[PDB]
Parts: C-alpha cells; sequence; structure tokens
C-alpha cells in the first residue's frame, strides 16, 4: 500500500503577479522595475522584476 | 581561553573612549536607513577607524 504522492493527480499549475499601480501610493515597493545591476544584495530569495531583451531562446523540452 | 581573552577584554575598555567621536556616527547612519523605510512613499557599515585614535594612547 502507497498513498499518491501529491504530485500525480494536478493537471494544473499556480501563478503570481505582483502591482504598481495606485495603490502601492495607496498605502504601505516590490515591484519597481530595478536593473539587473542591483540586484546581488538580499534580493536573492525574493521576487522581483526586471525588464531587459531577450536572447538565445532554446527548444521546449520535455522534463 | 584566560590569556589569549584577557588583553581582548583589556581592549574592550580600552578602545571605547577610541570611539567617543565616532559612537554619534555609528547610530546616526542607520536611524534615518531605518526612518526612510518605513517612510519609502542603503548604506553599509563602514566604521573608519583613524591611526590617530589609536596611536596617540596605546602602545
Amino acid at each position: 500500500t502507497e498513498l499518491f504522492p501529491p504530485n500525480l493527480t494536478r493537471r494544473y499549475f499556480l501563478y503570481f503577479k505582483p502591482l504598481s499601480q495606485n495603490c502601492a501610493r495607496r498605502y504601505r515597493i516590490s515591484s519597481k522595475p530595478l536593473s539587473v545591476r542591483q540586484i546581488k544584495g538580499d534580493f536573492l530569495g525574493q521576487l522581483i522584476t526586471v525588464r531587459g531583451i531577450i536572447t538565445r531562446v532554446s527548444d521546449v523540452k520535455p522534463a | 581561553p584566560d590569556a589569549v581573552f584577557g588583553d581582548r577584554v583589556r581592549r574592550f575598555q580600552e578602545f571605547l573612549d577610541t570611539f567617543t567621536s565616532y559612537r554619534d556616527s555609528v547610530r546616526s547612519i542607520q536611524v534615518y536607513n531605518s526612518n526612510n523605510a518605513a517612510n519609502y512613499n542603503i548604506l553599509p557599515h563602514r566604521i573608519i577607524i583613524s591611526l590617530d585614535d589609536l596611536r596617540e594612547f596605546d602602545r
């Protein structure tokens, strides 16, 4: 007897989406478009957005 | 430790006068960094010890 590990029956994913609207100017940041240059500090293990230019597109492979 | 720790502690009472002029400095640099971070709507921990405060009276 072995129960299902929870990863078997999902057939779905999760996603997230931050904010940079006047709700940040309502009352209180985590979604200012910081560049790549100033990012090496305590920003490791967080949620940060960065703008850029996408290069080196690989293909789609099954994991 | 008593031999390798004793002149630590005797210095631990000694250098506190060698930041009479910096014990203001080390807290003034953070109190606004604590302030602005609470009202956003930034400096590292630099404690410049000069020679002069450690050569005039400790040999």
